[PDB]
């Protein structure tokens, strides 16, 4: 019985919303921004005077790094990077709806590629962002459904 | 009912409505039987006196106000001579005789007593007064404590206490630390940070017994250095060692943002002295430095430092800045500025290796990184990526190397709402210059050159459909998708064997790993490509549209083998095209208290799974929880990832087979009991061990804990070695907002630390 998507990603009351946080220029508000826009939503200013504009805030990430397993002299074999996006989306007439994010990934340590390690940690913790920014996404037809209900 | 009501129980009122704005003009309410004298001037009232203004009611046997001289503007001054009680939305106050200037809101009360209103803490004390607008509380001859009326557990007295306010901190002379009538502590002087704002209570002395110290203690002393910087000074007697750790924090918060500092010294060390005779000195340090901050929106600065004096510091010292499970200390600085087109960092990144096989290892020396994107150039979007970097040993006679690199990105993003594809076409090209080579090269057949240009092309075409059905066979408005991926990528063969690998490692390809254009981090080692990724991810949502599970499966086929020219990797077997990496993930969230999850990576080079997870987890909330969790990681893995020695090495060539469990309950509302194991199933061995117990009331806390984990590995007897700790700690509680069991601190403080997984 599957049949093609009919419907958009993103709720069609959101198809127009404000982007808001303390750090715009952060990675984090890039990767929602970014995957915003692939969903083809139009990002406002908070100052528009467009009323009825939902708006999603972004929290500051939590970035953990975690000894996940260690190897039998009590040395770190597997590192786990958790990452953790709290947000909201204001719907201005009816009420705040939070939302969040976690994301797990993890990867082996070299203390003798220590720098190629570290370069590896940076790569990872970039996708994590764009992973967050996901689903944060996947969490906005909940809202819909949400408001409609009560 | 849970702790902080119980609390809330004995904490005052604040019944009368809350007036919003000043006091000023407000009307002032006064009964009493009597009023002598010549009122605006000169008034005494009598007899029953209650009067009201705003929030404050003052009541007394007799009151008596005025006005005077300094000519000025208008001076008045008022004074209560019995039975004084004064009431507000912030404190209550009794006593024999008071003060007060309403126009400095400086006031006294003698003989007086005090107790917060709406949060925790009273006390007495000869004289106490208000000072600076409110911002300075004064008691002298004083006494506070937290302890709810009729519970004599603890108190501070002083012949001086002085809080102030804004800064959140008290200043005590004479200080006593009593505990019911008898102190147990004296001090000259001692400040604490107290405040409404505070987030933890103030620290006392406390103690833990260790394989590693024996016998341990230490006296926290708080610091208030200056606005926006504080420390802490504790001295830590470890007994084992016959001297003092001096351990200096030091926390700032600047307009560069906040940072931390930490300075442990040991000046002399008997156990390291003996494990080093012929050595210079025993003391032992630890520098630590962490900065994060965004100025203006633009410059975000970041520092994470840590310079110990020795490889044995973790595995000897308390674990907070580092942990014995480290392998090596980061010393990283960077500086960037980011807008939304456009960044640029530079950044140094040096490392301090523990163990002794080599511990050289390269540095970034600096490193610089800029972005540049544009959105709109028609259908498509552009960026460049560059790079220059400057690598360094710690060694002199290794490779040292400038790098610089550019990589101009042009794609075509293009969707439905059923359908996405995105066309990228890149250009890769770095140029390195290497020198001091001949020591390198002396002891190799493949020989590094001077001057090396890398230019290769990159195609990458992705794409996505999203199918959808209905179960009503599952449960009522249930959904399933069905999201198959595909991925074709080409890059070039280029042969890198002349370049040093500095920063390039083997990455780990999880199912989001598959899709990822890279074999290796970093620049120096780049991987040809011609090969096709596929997966589908599957999704269920609910009623609700919540999505209760998903799973994901995926592969990589290689249309030819995958090669930088220089392979060094051990693998299992020759294979080479074909499927031969494979991945999977779920996911599922059972009910709102349980869930569980999955992750598996497996390689046919390996002949064996490369890595996998699973776990379980029940979880009512933040006090009760049960949760098992299991890590793998292949011999062949280990010996295809990691140096040579590893694989031969007994601590390490079995790889990771890892099972967990941690569980904590809550009893009375007052008590938390928690515990942790980890086993390694090929040694059939313990990795570490915890248990841990408090019980937390409204003035204080205590927990006693133990710990039992790998501490190193004895090359002599070729086994594990074990540490064993076992401690105290006392906090005081009603100092903050925190009515918490400590659970999830205690599920914290293992070298094998929690995580909720859902
Ligand atoms: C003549 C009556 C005194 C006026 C009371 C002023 C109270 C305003 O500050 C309340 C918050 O500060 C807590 C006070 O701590 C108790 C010691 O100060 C009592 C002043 O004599
Ligand atoms: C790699 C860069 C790390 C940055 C080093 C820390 C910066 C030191 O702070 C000095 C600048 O702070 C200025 C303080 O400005 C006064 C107001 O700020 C206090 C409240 O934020
Ligand atoms: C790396 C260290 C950075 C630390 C920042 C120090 C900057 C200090 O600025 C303090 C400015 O705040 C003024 C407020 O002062 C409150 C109390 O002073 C009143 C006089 O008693
Ligand atoms: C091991 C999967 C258990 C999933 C149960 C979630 C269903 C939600 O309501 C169940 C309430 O009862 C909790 C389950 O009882 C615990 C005993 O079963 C667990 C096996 O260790
Ligand atoms: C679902 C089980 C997860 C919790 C397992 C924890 C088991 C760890 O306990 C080890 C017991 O070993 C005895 C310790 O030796 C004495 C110290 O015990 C005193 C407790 O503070
Ligand atoms: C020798 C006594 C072992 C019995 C102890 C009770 C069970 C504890 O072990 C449970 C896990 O069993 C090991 C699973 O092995 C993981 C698979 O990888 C190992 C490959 O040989
Ligand atoms: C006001 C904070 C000044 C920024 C500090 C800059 C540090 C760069 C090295
Ligand atoms: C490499 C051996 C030399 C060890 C001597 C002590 C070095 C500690 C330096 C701490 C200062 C770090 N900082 C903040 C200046 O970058
Ligand atoms: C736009 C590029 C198209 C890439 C699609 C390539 C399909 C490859 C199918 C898998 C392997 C086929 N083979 C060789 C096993 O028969
Ligand atoms: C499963 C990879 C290595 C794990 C080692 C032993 C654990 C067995 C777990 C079996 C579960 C596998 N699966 C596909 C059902 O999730
Ligand atoms: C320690 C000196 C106490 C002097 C009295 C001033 C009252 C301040 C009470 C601070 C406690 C803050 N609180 C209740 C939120 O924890």
């Amino acid at each position: 019985g599957w049949h093609l998507r009919d419907t958009t990603q993103v709720p069609s009351t959101m198809k127009v919303m404000i982007l808001d946080s303390g750090d715009p220029n952060g990675p984090l508000s890039r990767a929602v921004r970014n995957q915003l826009r692939l969903n083809g939503v139009e990002l406002l200013d908070k100052e528009t005077t467009r009323k009825d504009v939902p708006s999603l805030r972004l929290g500051k990430v939590s970035i953990a790094k975690d000894t996940a397993s260690v190897f039998r002299n009590g040395q770190t074999a597997e590192y786990q990077m958790i990452m953790t996006v709290n947000a909201t989306v204001l719907i201005p007439g009816r009420d705040i709806y939070p939302i969040s994010a976690k994301v797990f990934r993890s990867f082996f340590d070299n203390p003798q590629m220590a720098l190629a390690k570290d370069n590896e940690q940076d790569m990872i913790v970039k996708e994590m962002y764009d992973r967050a920014a996901e689903q944060l996404i996947r969490k906005l037809p909940s809202i819909r459904a949400a408001d409609i209900r009560s | 009912a849970d702790l902080a009501s119980q609390c809330m129980l004995g904490v005052p009122s604040y019944d009368r409505p809350l007036v919003q704005g000043d006091t000023n003009d407000l009307p002032v309410t006064i009964n009493a039987d009597h009023a002598k004298g010549d009122y605006p001037d000169d008034a005494v009232f009598t007899g029953s006196v209650d009067i009201m203004q705003g929030n404050s009611r003052l009541q007394a046997d007799e009151v008596q106000l005025h006005q005077k001289e300094a000519p000025g503007q208008p001076v008045r001054t008022v004074d209560a001579l019995g039975n004084v009680h004064y009431d507000d939305n912030q404190v209550i106050l009794k006593g024999p005789k008071g003060w007060a200037n309403l126009n400095t809101k400086d006031t006294n009360v003698w003989e007086g007593d005090y107790q917060m209103v709406g949060r925790q803490g009273r006390g007495k004390a000869d004289l106490m007064k208000q000072r600076g607008e409110n911002r300075y509380t004064i008691l002298d001859n004083g006494s506070f404590t937290s302890c709810l009326p009729g519970s004599d557990t603890w108190s501070v007295v002083g012949s001086e206490i002085i809080h102030d306010r804004e800064e959140q901190v008290a200043e005590i002379w004479n200080a006593r630390f009593k505990v019911g009538p008898v102190p147990i502590f004296y001090s000259p002087y001692l400040q604490l940070p107290v405040g409404d704002k505070r987030r933890s209570g103030f620290l006392i002395p406390n103690a833990k017994y260790t394989t590693t110290n024996y016998f341990e203690f230490y006296l926290p002393y708080y610091w208030n250095i200056a606005p926006n910087m504080d420390a802490t000074i504790t001295p830590h007697y470890m007994h084992r060692r016959g001297n003092i750790m001096w351990e200096n924090e030091f926390r700032y918060l600047s307009q560069a943002g906040a940072g931390l500092m930490e300075l442990d010294y040991l000046p002399s060390d008997k156990v390291y002295e003996d494990e080093h005779p012929n050595d210079d000195s025993s003391r032992r340090w630890l520098f630590y430095w962490n900065h994060s901050g965004v100025m203006d929106q633009v410059w975000r600065f970041n520092v994470d430092y840590t310079k110990v004096s020795d490889p044995s510091y973790f595995n000897d010292f308390d674990n907070k800045y580092g942990s014995s499970t480290d392998g090596y200390a980061t010393q990283k600085f960077s500086v960037g500025y980011a807008v939304q087109n456009f960044n640029a960092t530079v950044s140094t990144k040096q490392f301090q290796v523990f163990s002794e096989q080599n511990t050289s290892s390269y540095s970034a020396e600096p490193q610089l990184d800029v972005n540049y994107y544009q959105n709109d150039v028609g259908p498509f979007d552009t960026r460049i990526y560059g790079q220059a970097v400057h690598f360094v040993n710690t060694r002199d006679d290794m490779p040292e190397a400038t790098r610089v690199h550019l990589e101009p990105t042009i794609n075509l993003p293009l969707s439905n709402n059923w359908g996405s594809i995105n066309t990228e076409a890149k250009f890769l090209a770095t140029h390195y210059q290497q020198t001091n080579l001949d020591w390198y090269n002396s002891r190799n057949t493949t020989k590094l050159d001077e001057s090396v240009n890398r230019v290769m092309p990159q195609f990458k075409v992705d794409g996505k459909m999203v199918f959808e059905r209905d179960m009503e066979m599952l449960a009522p408005g249930y959904t399933q998708t069905l999201e198959p991926r595909a991925q074709y990528l080409y890059v070039p063969y280029r042969d890198q064997s002349d370049i040093y690998n500095y920063d390039s490692s083997l990455l780990q390809s999880d199912y989001s790993g598959l899709f990822r254009d890279r074999t290796y981090g970093g620049l120096d080692r780049i991987a040809s490509a011609n090969q096709v990724t596929t997966g589908v991810t599957s999704r269920i949502y609910d009623d609700a549209a919540v999505e209760r599970f998903n799973i994901s499966v995926g592969q990589i086929y290689y249309f030819t083998e995958s090669r930088t020219g220089d392979d060094n990797i051990t693998w299992e077997n020759d294979d080479k095209t074909g499927s031969l990496v494979w991945a999977g993930d779920t996911y599922w969230r059972i009910s709102e208290r349980w869930g569980l999850r999955g992750g598996i990576q497996y390689d046919t080079r390996l002949d064996n799974v490369a890595t996998s997870n699973s776990s379980i987890e029940y979880r009512r909330d933040e006090d009760r929880l049960v949760q098992l969790n299991y890590h793998y990681a292949s011999p062949e893995y280990i010996q295809a990832t990691l140096p040579k020695y590893y694989s031969t090495a007994e601590q390490y060539k079995n790889g990771i087979s890892q099972v967990g469990a941690v569980a904590s309950r809550p009893i009375a509302d007052r008590w938390s009991i928690v515990g942790a194991y980890y086993y390694d199933t090929n040694a059939n061995k313990q990795a570490d061990s915890m248990l841990g117990v408090q019980y937390s009331s409204c003035c204080y806390a205590i927990r006693v804990g133990y710990e039992r984990k790998l501490n190193g590995w004895d090359n002599d007897k070729q086994h594990a070695v074990y540490d064993n700790a076992i401690g105290f700690n006392i906090e005081l509680r009603g100092l903050s907002s925190n009515y918490g069991l400590g659970t999830q601190e205690m599920l914290r403080s293992n070298i094998l630390p929690y995580q909720n997984t859902l």
